[PDB]
């Protein structure tokens, strides 16, 4: 499911801006 | 409801152009925890001696904010917040720096980040998904009269009061623009495309990232999500998205012009304004003046303990605040 892709994925705590 | 954004924009003006400065000190406040970390320093609770208030202080380290070249967009950051005033923005009380740091003080907002009710519980379901969303929806009518733009939109920077309404913090990337911008600048996953095709782009990428909000709010999932950050800008570009099979048909049609790639197209950036997205099916049942007196009641109240409670925030390593004997960038901060 999609549901489980994410939560197996690197990005599910919180996010950090980018400045570039 | 023009005519209440007009005297909105009087008094934003009036502080804009001469913004407050230095209304406050350290030794005003003690500090109790960090309710948060952050690029440039941390988000502490601190207790106001003289009034016995609570507030959340965000420290910023100057050296920290050359070292990135990020002096310009932290000037804006506390020149716009000092000058602000609504319902569902978070209030700066004082700001002053010393000799190593940039301190605002603002009100300290219990109920803890959006973001992690919604990891913990899940997904929100439609009507309380709705909710938050007509409150940012107000929030950036608001701002964009103004001629801002923010850019930053996500669950981490959206708290949840102890009314169960919204405050918006974190103004890092706001920016006073009548025109195009280039800044590459927000988080990964709430870009729009424009932004990362280094097009020059307006405040049409505010309602792209409204899209998003209410697509993880609902699925509590981002529509383009990837392990990093380079893989979930090729899905962005795309476009192509994927609703779960829960969601309504009517909440589909919203997200699919909110969610557009071809500016030409994009709810929020064509005639009617706003007043597209105010009066889609979606809204039908949305009482505008209701959700800006804050008269509707909140379908989540977060628990709170008497003042001073963090328990809605994680637990942080702590630091001490260290201050130099001798002035850091100085002539780079003067306005702040
Ligand atoms: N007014 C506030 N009340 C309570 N917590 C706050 C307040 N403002 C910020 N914080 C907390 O600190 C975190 C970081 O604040 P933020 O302004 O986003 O710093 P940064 O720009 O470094 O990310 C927020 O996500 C929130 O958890
Ligand atoms: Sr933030
Ligand atoms: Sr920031």
């Amino acid at each position: 499911t999609t549901y489980a892709d994410f939560i197996a994925s690197g990005r599910t705590g919180r996010r950090a801006s980018i400045h570039d | 409801v023009k005519e209440f954004l007009a005297k909105a924009k009087e008094d934003f003006l009036k502080k804009w152009e001469t913004p407050s400065q230095n209304t406050a000190q350290l030794d005003q406040f003690d500090r109790i925890k960090t309710l948060g970390t952050g690029s440039f320093g941390r988000v502490m609770l601190v207790k106001h001696k003289e009034s016995g208030n609570h507030y959340a202080m965000k420290i910023l380290d100057k050296q920290k904010v050359v070292k990135l070249k990020q002096i310009e967009h932290t000037l804006n950051e506390k020149r716009i917040l000092q000058a602000v005033n609504f319902p569902f923005l978070v209030k700066l009380e004082f700001s002053f720096k010393d000799n190593s740091n940039l301190y605002m003080v603002m009100e300290y907002v219990a109920g803890g980040e959006m973001f992690s009710h919604l990891r913990r519980i899940g997904r929100f379901s439609e009507p309380h998904a709705r909710f938050y969303a007509a409150q940012i929806v107000l929030t950036f009518e608001y701002l964009h009269s103004l001629d801002l733009i923010y850019r930053d939109l996500k669950p981490e920077n959206l708290l949840i009061d102890q009314q169960g309404y919204i405050q918006v913090t974190d103004f890092g990337f706001a920016k006073r623009v009548k025109g195009r911008t280039w800044t590459l600048c927000g988080t990964p996953e709430y870009l729009a495309p424009e932004i990362i095709l280094s097009k020059g782009y307006n405040k049409a990428v505010d309602w792209w990232a409204l899209g998003v909000l209410i697509y993880e709010m609902a699925a509590g999932y981002p529509p383009f999500f990837a392990d990093q950050p380079i893989q979930i800008y090729e899905k962005i570009v795309s476009g192509k998205v994927r609703f779960p099979s829960h969601f309504s048909s009517d909440l589909k049609d919203l997200l699919r012009n909110l969610l557009q790639v071809d500016l030409t197209k994009r709810f929020g950036n064509l005639k009617n304004g706003v007043n597209d997205i105010k009066n889609h099916k979606w809204f039908a049942t949305t009482d505008w003046i209701a959700i800006y007196q804050r008269k509707v009641e909140a379908p989540f109240i977060p628990k709170f303990k008497g003042p001073g409670d963090t328990s809605n925030f994680d637990d942080y390593e702590e630091e001490e605040i260290r201050v130099s004997i001798n002035e850091k960038c100085g002539k780079e901060f003067t306005e702040f």
